[PDB]
RNA sequence: GUGAGGGGAGUGAAAUAGAUCCUGAAACCGCAUGCAUACAAGCAGUGGGAGCACCUUCGUGGUGUGACUGCGUACCUUUUG
RNA sequence: GCUAAAACUAUGUGCCGAAGCUGCGGAUGUAUACUUUGUAUACGUGGUAGGGGAGCGUUCUGUAAGCCGAUGAAGGUGUGU
């Protein structure tokens, strides 16, 4: 039914593509296609990515016309995240985390 | 100043519940018939009948 | 399991009309609340609504004894730093009587949502004539 | 001879959070919540086992006496003359007529008033 | 089955079961382990000679 | 057509054919029991009260069987005392089915 | 993008055994379904309780939610408290 | 909110009112009587610091060259009792 996708390593964390993942969720692909190209976010061509992998692999594996295609489901998952240490003044040092994510995308009809 | 308690994650989401995106205005074009943005250029270079970087 | 409660589907309320002139406020007050709560009826519960509606007629013809027609006195306050008005009687009387007869029910009904919906179904008119001519009210003594 | 504290650990928690299905936030998630929620609500149960019947009875009471003021008398005439005409029927049974068989709490009050005079 | 190495019990009152102190409230030692409340008797090595 | 029956130290109000559930009693399964301390008799329109006792009255039933309820758990504390205990409790009834109130 | 990553095919008893590789829990974070929620004030529960949605050994039954309502100011130490 | 009171003085009938007493069911400690002698009987069963009694789980050793187990063990995750 559904033909799945999925993006490893994002190096995006996941509150900032959620954002632009709730934008597509339940439109046909090529208004989320064309909602994603005109965008200026930076998961924005991640997700674009992803989708147009999902509609690929539609295409070519399940062999499934691509006018009927919708964005069926799609979330994010956290991923590792990186520790480094930051200088502080007076010989502090703070933790920072670099955060990273991935995306599932499943493309239906 | 910090806070004194920890904030439930019900009022972090109340608070989030304002960062909605929205969408832009795209438009079909007349002569080209490609998507493009609402008073924009096409990114080949073509724009209300005219043609920029004549090829 | 034997003991049952009302159904707010099933009751049904009737429509009653009270006329107010020359009476004490406290007692006609307090029938006034009985009967609105429900007490009356054998299907009464706690936590379910099976008043009946009243219609005070005359309400600027209402009564008080003593001398608390000039001593009873009114207060409100705006939370603003001086915010503190106080009226009399005889004038709150004369120029919003409704405000008086709520006041005088909502101090002896319950607080909370239940006590909002009851306050709803009584009605208070200064002249001898009410809108309600449809719903048919029956006259009650008191 | 070392002994570990992981399953039986483990399952102890799990049946106190199991327990605490329901509650809000940490109540349901947090164990050192979830404790003391659970005591608590074994305690208002406690307390409510007893103040149920008091509860109950009061109700009956008013279910009573609005049937006797709708038969033209008040509850403590009701009860003195029952108790007069030797009837030993409880107040559970008298509400449950009051509210459900009109004439059979006519009847009573009739046989009640009867006894008074 | 009798005269067994897993049929062999001991005479009744013989046997005992310790005193471990500090292992919850039933278990009616409690908390402070029968010491009581603060105070010289009840640090470690408390007792006077 | 109901008749009210003193049982298990309380009062019932029973309709013919219907299961209740009342104190434990020793009587053993599939055998009868006749209330004959019927304390009224409702026929619709002729009402019975007696008052002591309605005379010559009986109500017949059936014993189903013997049961437990659900568990309930009792606690105890008192906080910052250094106190508490928990208990269990099942109460045992006994099913009745009412056969007939002739009377 | 001759990248990372993924979907097919194939090996394998097993590929949510794919090299971040036995089993793989909790805190923490998403998605979907069912119910409730935008005129009513507080240790967030407990005793009642209408309705709604799926199950059926079709009930004075089960599983979730639960408007309305009485009562109710966390735990441990130290203290006369 | 209350004025021949819903205030005060005296008196009489009723009623409400607790985990108090009684009604039914169940559990446990002590002491006596019984004709296997474990069912009755009476008194009891709030509790910190404390003293006494009885038990539930985990690891290892003998019983154990025994018993269960790829027709699925240990572990994890739900349900019923
Ligand atoms: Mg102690
Ligand atoms: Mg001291
Ligand atoms: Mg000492
Ligand atoms: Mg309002
Ligand atoms: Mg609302
Ligand atoms: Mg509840
Ligand atoms: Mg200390
Ligand atoms: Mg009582
Ligand atoms: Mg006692
Ligand atoms: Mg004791
Ligand atoms: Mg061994
Ligand atoms: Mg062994
Ligand atoms: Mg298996
Ligand atoms: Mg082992």
């Amino acid at each position: 039914m559904e033909v799945t996708a999925k993006l490893r390593g994002a190096a995006i964390s996941a509150q900032k593509a959620r954002l632009v993942a709730d934008l597509i969720r339940g439109k046909s692909v090529a208004h989320a296609l064309n909602i994603l190209n005109f965008s200026n976010k930076k998961a924005a061509v991640l997700v674009k990515k992803a989708l147009e992998s999902a509609i690929a692999n539609a295409e070519h594996n399940n062999s499934l016309d691509v006018d009927d295609l919708k964005v069926s489901t799609i979330y994010v998952d956290e991923g590792m995240s990186l520790k480094r240490i930051m200088p502080r003044a007076k010989g502090r040092a703070d933790r920072i985390t670099k955060r990273t994510c991935h995306i599932t995308v499943k493309v239906g009809v | 100043a910090v806070q004194q308690n920890r904030k439930s994650r019900s009022r972090r989401d109340m608070r989030r519940s304002h960062d909605a995106l929205t969408e832009n205005a795209l438009t079909v074009d007349q002569a080209t018939g490609e998507t493009h943005r609402r008073h924009h250029v096409t990114k080949d270079g073509f724009y209300r009948g005219r043609q920029l970087f004549a090829k | 399991m034997k003991t049952l409660s009302a159904k707010p589907a099933e009751v049904q309320h009737d429509w009653f009309v009270v006329d107010a002139t020359g009476k004490t406020l406290g007692r006609l007050a307090t029938e006034i609340a009985r009967r609105l709560r429900g007490k009356h009826k054998t299907s009464y519960t706690p936590h379910v609504d099976t008043g009946d509606y009243i219609i005070v007629i005359n309400a600027e013809q209402v009564q008080v004894t003593g001398n608390k027609a000039l001593d009873k006195k009114y207060y409100r306050h705006t939370e603003f730093p001086g915010g503190l008005k106080e009226t009399n009687f005889e004038k709150l009387v004369a120029h919003k009587p409704e405000e008086i007869f709520e006041r005088a029910v909502k101090g002896m009904l319950p607080k909370g949502p239940l006590g909002y919906a009851m306050i709803k179904k009584m009605k208070v008119y200064a002249g001898s004539e009410h809108p309600h001519a449809a719903q048919q009210p029956q006259v009650l003594d008191i | 001879a070392r002994v570990k504290r992981g399953v039986v650990a483990h399952r102890r928690h799990k049946k106190i959070l199991a327990r605490a299905k329901g509650y809000y936030g940490a109540r349901s998630r947090v164990y050192r919540v979830a404790f003391q929620a659970v005591i608590k609500a074994g305690q208002y149960a406690y307390r409510d086992r007893r103040q149920k019947k008091r509860q109950f009875r009061a109700l009956w009471i008013a279910r009573i006496n609005a049937g006797a003021r709708q038969n033209g008398l008040s509850y403590s005439r009701m009860i003195d003359g029952l108790k007069k005409a030797q009837v030993i029927i409880d107040r559970r049974v008298l509400a449950d007529i009051a509210m459900h068989d009109a004439v059979a709490f006519a009847a009573l009050a009739e046989k009640a008033k009867g006894a008074l005079a | 089955m009798t005269l067994r190495l897993n049929e062999l019990a001991p005479a009744e009152g013989a046997k005992r079961e310790h005193r471990r102190l500090g292992r919850g409230i039933g278990s009616g030692v409690g908390k402070t382990g029968g010491r009581g409340i603060k105070g010289q008797k009840s640090r470690k090595s408390g007792g006077v000679r | 057509m109901y008749a009210v029956i003193q049982s298990g130290g309380k009062q019932h109000r029973v309709v013919e054919g219907e299961t209740l559930k009342v104190e434990l009693l020793k009587a053993e399964s599939g055998a009868t029991i006749t209330f004959d301390d019927v304390l009224m008799v409702v026929n619709g329109d002729n009402i019975q009260i007696g008052a002591p006792v309605v005379a010559g009255a009986k109500v017949t039933a059936e014993v189903i069987g013997h049961g437990r309820h659900d568990k309930i758990r009792i606690i105890k504390m008192r906080r910052r005392k250094h106190y508490r205990k928990q208990q269990g409790h099942r109460q045992w009834f006994t099913e009745l089915k009412i056969t007939g109130i002739s009377g």
